[PDB]
């Protein structure tokens, strides 16, 4: 009943017979065991936007690896409210702070937009950190969203 | 399932069996009255091997008692574990041999010889799948070698098919009990080389040197003797009677171990052995295991390996074991002192791994090698037959129960000739 | 050189694995310590927190270091078991309807005088049920009588744990007579809110299995008895786990009942999902960090749901409302002093209570608290 | 090599001739130290074979696997997997 | 679309019974038998809330058989598909192929018949086995010939365990080994190896486990098998079949050997220190510090490749790393062949099981290869055979049991053409 | 991180009978070799590994071996309250004593022992794996512990070699003496001890017998006190190795920052505040009144004057409640003080070392519980001084020729006389010469 109280049933069921010994203890370790095996380089142009080499990409809050044809796009979300329609003190950009939207009435154009359709859009895609899980493509037909066609829906 | 049978001859046979009884009653949990009394379902499964349920679980083991003088039986059932034993398998003649080699095969053997016959086959057919018959006796005795020899030939006359093994003790210069121990123990191995499958070696003067030094007992009487031996022949047995990661039978190791079909004459060993003021020193790990697996102080036979070389050896590991830390353990060994193990045969040790380790301890191990310096012991007993051959002492003794001098030039010539086959392969 | 080791597991939301770790908390140093029970590595140097209440942690609670919510499962060493065994004593200390009336003064005097209420519902028990409970008196006209006045008005059923818990908890109740009890001992709240010897207040138990088999009856494994609850009117307030730990849940339960009616109540832990669900009105009005904190200070521990209702029976959202004050702590102390949330809200997401905000969704969250939390 | 025992001939090992020590620690575990036939003999016909010989021979009391511990390797790594519980760290079900 | 697998031997069934583990746990089935239709290849659905596989057990030592049947899983194998004899081969090619086998595999391949029977779209057939002892070897191989007389067409895939060079367990593994390959070359279709002192060496390596037992190999050696067969068990963006391996692997009847390699062997913490992705993956599936045959690919020449991919892959990356790879200069391909891979993807990624050491990944990749670094883990052996075969060590073992020296001198010498095919592949 | 430590003398092992009861009551170890069953040892725990080794389960054998030739005081330990803590096969003891001559000690008796002494240290070696050195304890004026206690010293050189070897001495006092021929022990053991040790430390013990009169005012002290307070000099020196402090030192830098020549290294100790129960309440002990009180000469362990040597090279280890600004006041007083001057050539001389745990008190001792101590450990011209000392002694019982048929009865000779005496009067020129 009580496994992880008393040691000597450590060892009973620990599957080899013995329990994990103590750092200090085990004669062969540190540099030997490191896994490097997972590693490769990445050959980056200087403006290459995205890689073709097969690396991992950074997500698309990060602004870098052709985030910005990303962050336009339809089935993006963010957690967080767009600049324009911040209000505080604390993380204004100089440019930001002393350039917002002239016109009242295009701030309320903007607004009634956004609330009713992109604030509430999706919100299970969220996750705990406000980081939204990009959709993972199933099935082998699945597309993403309409590219050639791309003026589905026009006139708005 | 597979069949154990086992068979003791004369006074150290039946002493060291009662003993083994003993033991393997304890690993099996079934108290001395004959019935169960253990607490895991890991032992009900196998003792069939072992034992026979007759009737409300008593348990009554498969053994055949044998021997010529009441002295010895009384000794069986005074000790407990002793009315355990069948009434009918304690066959048992009224004479008495005493030390007399033609006395234990040709006379008393032969009014002897067809009772224990009835019971052996009694007891063989009683059974549905034989793995073979475990046999312990003497070589210095006459009831034991003798009589035990003849029941050698004629099993294996009868039954060819089955393994078997003979737990023989070898008479010791230092150590000698009795005065023609070379005229017993030359014509006993003679015979074994032809009938017997495979012989582990036993003496008595290092198993006491063995009770000096790693044990550190003050006064080393036979029943500790008997326990060390017993201890041995259920580290070879668990195999079959315990689920592990490599079961390896009895066949299994004769294969393993016998390259040449008269080159059977093991070394045994047992670890892990230590005194009763010391038992905490030590760690269960292989690594302590193994140093003390090869040293030659914990050999139960007095042939230094050190003065030969191996042709092969085995390991048989009892307890939950990390198999890594076994085999590369073995890949040191052999590799270290290279010199010590034959240049002909890559990968001279094979290994084998059970679940269960004996009551008593954590994780135990029973080594048996099949070295050259064996030739050492049958060149030790081979120069005393010589020396009393030369002038036929102690002879007519011999020559007037029927066996003749050619019997004795038989026994020299082809104990010579072995022990040049065993200088050969070195 | 004092350890107090426990094994308290952690499930990292990320990659969902659950691992036991060992905690060791020095009380001398203020100190505490954590190592990783599967690799026998240490997990924490052996940090000095004193974050941590001496009182919060009784093998129930979840814990809070380095914003890991780590709930302590087990006691680790029979050394720690025997001293905290000798602590935690179980008692019943169920009210009665007379006193239910300040009932929050009551567990106010609880909490100062030093206890631990581990649980806690308010209903109203019909005369069957009624006379489930004292059982053992069904002989007595006396208490015959007794089972039918206690099925009258709103009881309040609540567990106290502290060190010689039945022998400290009966003493404060007072002997049975109330007015003696005013001669006597005046203190004693049998005394301070008793009428006479048939309508006193502050029932106990005296003897630990007629505690036990009356908390079995009480909170039980599946047990919910004589629910007492309101359908439209009444609004939400959950007493977070700031001030059930500070025990201030006291201070606050009768500032509210001095103006409105409390129709129901409990006290019990809510997983992360349970907690994180109830709260999604607040998903896309509130930035992602704060919501966060919010659902993470709410799933932090114990927490107490008054179902606060109206005198009148017109409506409670919007004057419990402003009652509360406004969701600052901070901004509401300024200039509004009379609301609970400045008296003792401590900061933003330290706040002191919860309350619902929409008239529209009342019924859906008392409902959800009061049926589908308790029968899941 | 050869033990020297000339001393501590009763059932009793005051003095710290020979080897004492693990005489002594044989005393306690089984209360006969060198042969039971010398306390026998003391206590006062039988001999000395009946002997219990497993903890003089091959036991330690620090290492002993009581028979309830005693499972195959396959049992103990073939688990229920609905039910598991002999391991500190399993990705919990979290629907 | 149905498989069905047979398990020889003691190393044949304990791979089995990790792998049986790994299915109920992929398809969420119960240890008792039925679910709280891509389960349709391995389990079958008998009456109603009822799964039985589609698989034998079979051995000539009762002990693990009946082991297995008082294990865990009781009511989920079927009580006749678990064959067992009463008495061991014990290391004896020639006991396990003509005392033992004579009796056994009449029954055997009487059950398995009805086996395939109750089947309908049969894919073929997977044999697990270790040719260093004698019941895997002996009847595997003499089961693996009527087989092969039985169906033949049905391709037979195998996954053999072989003695390692140094770390070795019995002595006698060399004439086992060299016996049943004999057999292995002209009955067995595709090939693959399973040593041991490389998945030693991986398990202290990348899982730091630092006391290996067995289990452990078995556990990763089921990872390896249900990777290869998820393309038929679940729907993917790329699947392939059985058949594949026959044609895209294979350029000549009697080279069928392969190299495996599985990625990413990461334990349950450096899953959070690493950011996985298919690049580095594709990379850590060709150093040979993550084989599971213990040979250094740099001295030999690759023939065809192919790559198993689980979970969320995207046929971009997967693509632009094998171009990478192709690219890369550090290992080379055979001129002979120029287009020597061949990608397969499947969505689902790989399960845990509860008290394993491999971490819930997102992706993964199965590598089997084929190369000539093969011909020398054969040469290897041949050394060592010839040691011991110079001083007629242990052949009276086998002439007794009723072979002669005939068969030993044949199969060396097959063993030698093998070599020579090797060394002209090679050119 | 490991160090083993072995016994040689009946000082030696009396030492370490003070010594390793004061380790386990510092990790909490009850002395039947296991912790408490009610507390639990914390899983990754390996603060008592450096000497411990865990065999098993619930079970921790010191890495020391204590020997000696005479069984009297051996097997006083196998039967004390010790007996289950070592259990008795490292107990090593000969048959009989080498009694105060060093020939015998190092010739005739030394041939026996000494190979079981290197095959056991060489099992301990090998259950050992990251190994820092050895440390030996030995007083210089016996027999037992001098003469196979340089052999032993000799063959361990030999063994590993690059391994450092911290020598804790005891040299006889010039007026207390409770020997006679332990000049000649003393050349002879330093004829070696120069040439085998990396580190020596000098305890003298007339200087203690003045510490415990003075400080802890205990006007007659038994060998138990004196013990005691050594095994608080050895715990604090290691300390740095068994805990973690805010700037910990190992055993290889004394290696490096305490010895600038490969023949000048004997390191006078010290430590503070040695103060007694009541002392204490009136005294509060902050760091710079220890600093101070480590300095002068009435709380050293040799009975020497610094005033008269000029200080090579300091060490300063404090355990406690130690913040690292004061220490550093600390030692900036020091350093601008007049009273007490550093050798010219080396500008900076200090090395120092903080840790978190404070000393521990023995139950039954002296000592009461200090929140903050000091271990002060040198290097002067005043050992330069010592030496000549006892070289003066040793030329004066040599001219008559006195004693010496023991010693050549044995079968040594002349020549080893002759060159031990010339050895030490390099060695006194040599630090007349850096003192300089
Ligand atoms: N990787 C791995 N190898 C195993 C396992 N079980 C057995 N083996 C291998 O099998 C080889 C020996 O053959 P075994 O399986 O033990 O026995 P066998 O093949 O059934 O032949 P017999 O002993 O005659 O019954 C050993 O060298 C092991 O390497 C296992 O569970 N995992
Ligand atoms: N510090 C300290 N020194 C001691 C103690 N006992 C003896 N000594 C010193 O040891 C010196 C003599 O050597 P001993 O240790 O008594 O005996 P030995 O070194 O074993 O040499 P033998 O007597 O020949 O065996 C004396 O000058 C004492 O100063 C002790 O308990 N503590
Ligand atoms: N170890 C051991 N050896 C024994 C025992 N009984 C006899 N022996 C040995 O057997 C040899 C004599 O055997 P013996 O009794 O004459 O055989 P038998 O007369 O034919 O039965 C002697 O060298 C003894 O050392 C025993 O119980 N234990
Ligand atoms: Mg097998
Ligand atoms: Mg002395």
């Amino acid at each position: 009943s009580r496994l992880m109280q008393d040691p000597k049933v450590q060892d009973w069921a620990s599957i080899a017979g013995t329990r994990r010994s103590l750092a200090t203890n085990v004669p062969d370790g540190g540099p030997r065991v490191n896994v490097n095996l997972l590693k490769y380089k990445r050959d980056a142009d200087f403006i290459s936007t995205t890689p073709y080499d097969g690396g991992p990409s950074y997500n698309a809050e990060t602004c870098m690896q052709n985030w910005a044809e990303d962050r336009r796009d339809k089935h993006y979300k963010s957690g967080f409210h767009p600049k324009e329609l911040r209000r505080s003190t604390r993380y204004d950009s100089e440019y930001s702070a002393r350039f917002k939207p002239t016109s009242a009435d295009y701030v309320g154009r903007l607004t009634h937009t956004y609330n009713t359709t992109s604030r509430f859009e999706g919100l299970t895609r969220v996750g705990t950190n406000g980081i939204a899980a990009p959709v993972l493509p199933k099935r082998s037909a699945d597309t993403s969203g309409e590219h050639v066609f791309y003026a589905k829906d026009g006139y708005g | 399932m597979r069949e154990i049978v086992h068979i003791q001859g004369g006074q150290c046979g039946n002493q060291i069996g009662a003993k083994f009884w003993e033991v393997v009653s304890d690993e099996h949990g079934i108290d001395p009255t004959g019935t169960y009394h253990g607490d895991s379902d890991l032992q009900l499964e196998r003792i069939n091997v072992y034992f026979n349920e007759a009737t409300g679980g008593r348990y009554v083991p498969r053994a055949i008692l044998m021997d010529l003088e009441p002295g010895t039986m009384d000794s069986v059932r005074s000790g407990p574990y002793g009315q355990i034993f069948r009434p009918d398998n304690f066959v048992f003649g009224q004479t008495g041999a005493g030390n007399n080699w033609a006395k234990g095969h040709y006379t008393e053997g032969a009014e002897l010889i067809d009772s224990v016959l009835d019971v052996v086959r009694k007891e063989a057919e009683s059974c549905d799948c034989l793995q073979g018959f475990q046999v312990c006796h003497s070589l210095g005795g006459g009831t034991g070698s003798g009589m035990g020899t003849l029941l050698i030939s004629k099993i294996r006359e009868e039954y060819p098919d089955r393994m078997m093994l003979t737990f023989s003790v070898v008479p010791s210069p230092k150590v000698s009990d009795t005065v023609v121990e070379p005229y017993n123990a030359t014509l006993s191995v003679h015979q074994l080389v032809e009938n017997a499958d495979e012989c582990m070696v036993l003496d008595n003067e290092a198993l006491y040197d063995i009770c000096f030094r790693t044990l550190k007992l003050t006064t080393p009487t036979f029943g500790d003797l008997n326990h060390l031996i017993s201890a041995v022949m259920s580290g070879i047995t668990c195999c079959l009677r315990f689920p592990g990661q490599l079961n390896a039978d009895l066949r299994k190791l004769a294969v393993n171990l016998i390259p040449f079909p008269r080159l059977h004459f093991f070394m045994v060993g047992f670890t892990p052995l230590t005194s009763r003021g010391s038992q905490q020193y030590r760690a269960l790990t292989v690594p302590e295991l193994t140093q003390q697996m090869w040293d030659a102080k914990n050999m139960m036979c007095a042939a230094d390996p050190r003065h030969g070389r191996y042709l092969t050896a085995s390991a048989l590991f009892r307890g939950r074991m990390s198999t890594k830390e076994v085999d590369e353990q073995m890949l040191n060994v052999q590799n270290k002192n290279s010199s010590y193990f034959v240049e002909w045969i890559p990968n001279n040790v094979k290994s084998s791994v059970c679940d269960i380790p004996p009551k008593g301890l954590k994780m135990s191990a029973t080594f048996i090698g099949n070295s050259t310096a064996i030739q050492e012991m049958f060149k030790r007993v081979s120069e005393q037959f010589t020396a009393m051959f030369r002038r036929k002492a102690f002879l007519h003794w011999y020559t007037g129960e029927g066996m003749d001098e050619m019997e004795f030039t038989e026994a020299e010539s082809n104990m010579n000739d072995l022990v040049s086959e065993y200088q050969q392969y070195q | 050189n004092l350890r107090y080791c426990f094994i308290s597991e952690w499930l990292d939301p990320a990659s969902g694995i659950l691992w036991k770790y060992q905690l060791f908390y020095y009380p001398e140093s203020k100190e505490v310590e954590m190592v990783d029970i599967k690799n026998r590595r240490h997990f924490l140097k052996r940090t000095k927190y004193e974050e941590l209440k001496p009182s919060l942690l009784f093998l129930g609670s979840v814990v809070t270091v380095f914003s890991r919510q780590l709930k302590l499962t087990e006691y680790g060493d029979e050394f720690t078991r025997n001293r905290m065994e000798s602590q935690s004593e179980r008692t019943l200390a169920m009210i009665k309807p007379d006193a239910y009336k300040n009932m929050g003064k009551i567990i106010n005097a609880i909490c100062q005088s030093g206890f631990l209420i581990s649980k806690l519902r308010i209903g109203k028990l019909s005369k069957e049920e009624a006379g489930e409970f004292y059982a053992v008196h069904a002989g007595k006209p006396f208490v015959d009588r007794l089972t039918d006045f206690m099925s009258s008005g709103r009881v309040v059923a609540m567990e106290l744990v502290a060190p010689g818990a039945i022998r400290k908890w009966r003493e404060l109740i007072g002997p049975t007579d109330s007015n003696q009890a005013r001669a006597e001992a005046p203190g004693s709240l049998r005394a301070q809110f008793g009428t006479d010897k048939t309508f006193n207040a502050c029932h106990g138990s005296d003897a630990p299995d007629t505690a036990a088999e009356e908390c079995n009856f009480w909170f039980g494994p599946g047990r919910y008895p004589g629910k007492c609850d309101l359908a439209a009117g009444t609004t939400l307030c959950l007493v977070k786990p700031h001030l059930v730990a500070d025990g201030a849940a006291g201070l606050v339960i009768d500032l509210i009942q001095e103006s409105f009616e409390v129709t129901a109540g409990g006290l019990y832990n809510l997983d992360r999902n349970a907690a994180a669900e109830f709260l999604e009105v607040y998903k896309g009005v509130l930035p992602a960090g704060d919501f966060n904190s919010m659902v993470e200070q709410l799933t932090s521990g114990a927490c107490i749901a008054l179902e606060v209702a109206d005198r009148d029976g017109a409506d409670a959202v919007e004057p419990f409302r402003q009652l509360a004050g406004p969701l600052d702590p901070e901004l509401g102390r300024v200039l509004r002093p009379a609301s609970l949330r400045a008296r003792f809200g401590l900061d933003a997401v330290r706040n002191g209570v919860h309350c619902t905000d929409l008239p529209e969704d009342g019924v859906l969250e008392v409902n959800y608290f009061f049926t589908i939390l308790p029968t899941a | 090599t050869q033990p020297y025992t000339s001393y501590n001939k009763q059932d009793e090992v005051p003095t710290l001739i020979g080897n004492w020590v693990e005489e002594r620690e044989l005393k306690e575990l089984t209360g006969v130290t060198r042969n039971l036939a010398a306390s026998q003999a003391l206590k006062d016909s039988l001999g000395d074979a009946l002997t219990a010989t497993h903890p003089r021979v091959i036991e330690h009391v620090q290492a002993q696997t009581h028979a309830a511990d005693w499972q195959s390797t396959v049992q103990a790594t073939y688990r229920p997997p609905s039910d598991a519980t002999r391991n500190a760290a399993a990705y919990v079900n979290t629907s | 679309r149905e498989v069905i697998s047979i398990h020889i031997g003691q190393a044949g069934i304990q791979v089995g019974n990790a792998c049986w583990e790994l299915y109920c746990l992929e398809h969420g089935i119960q240890p008792d038998g039925q679910m709280p239709d891509a389960f349709n290849t391995f389990f079958s659905e008998t009456g109603a809330g009822k799964h039985v596989p589609r698989c034998i057990f079979l051995d000539l030592e009762p002990t693990v058989v009946d082991e297995v049947r008082t294990g865990t899983y009781r009511q989920l194998f079927h009580p006749e598909q678990l064959i067992s004899g009463k008495e061991d081969a014990a290391n004896n090619f020639a006991r396990g192929h003509y005392t033992i086998g004579k009796e056994i595999v009449d029954l055997a391949l009487d059950r398995i018949r009805k086996l395939a029977d109750n089947c309908t779209g049969l894919q073929g057939f997977l044999v697990f086995n270790a040719v260093g002892g004698g019941t895997g070897s002996g009847l595997g191989s003499l089961l693996l010939e009527r087989l092969s007389v039985d169906y033949g067409k049905k391709s037979k895939l195998g996954f053999t365990v072989y003695p390692s060079p140094q770390v070795s367990t019995a002595v006698v593994e060399p004439y086992n080994s060299v016996l049943s390959t004999h057999s292995l070359l002209e009955h067995t279709d595709v090939a693959v190896m399973l040593d041991n002192e490389a998945i030693y060496d991986i398990c202290r390596r990348s899982l730091d486990i630092e006391r290996p037992t067995y289990t452990n190999l078995n556990r990763l050696i089921a990872q390896v098998i249900s990777s290869l067969t998820a393309s038929l068990r679940f729907d993917g963006a790329l699947n392939v079949d059985i058949t594949e391996f026959q044609t895209n692997l294979v350029p000549y009847p009697r080279i069928h050997f392969m190299l495996s390699s599985y990625a990413p062997i990461i334990s349950a913490e450096k899953a959070y220190h690493e950011q996985l992705s298919v690049a580095e993956i594709t990379n850590a599936a060709f150093e040979p510090a993550s084989m599971m045959v213990k040979c250094d690919p740099r001295h030999g020449k690759y023939m065809a490749c192919c790559l198993m991919y689980r979970g969320d892959v995207v046929p971009k990356d997967v693509n632009a790393s094998v171009a990478t790879i192709k690219t890369k200069r550090t290992i080379q391909f055979v001129d002979w062949c120029p287009t020597g891979f061949k990608c397969g993807i499947n969505y689902q990624p790989p399960t845990v099981v509860p008290g394993g050491d491999l971490a819930k990944v997102q992706r993964a990749v199965c590598m089997i290869s084929n190369s000539t670094a093969i011909g020398e883990i054969f040469s290897r052996l041949d050394h060592k055979f010839d040691l011991m075969y110079a001083k007629r060590a242990f052949v009276h073992w086998y002439v007794g049991e009723g072979m002669e020296e005939g068969e030993f001198s044949e199969a060396r010498e097959d063993l030698a053409a093998l070599e020579k095919d090797f060394e002209e592949v090679g050119a």
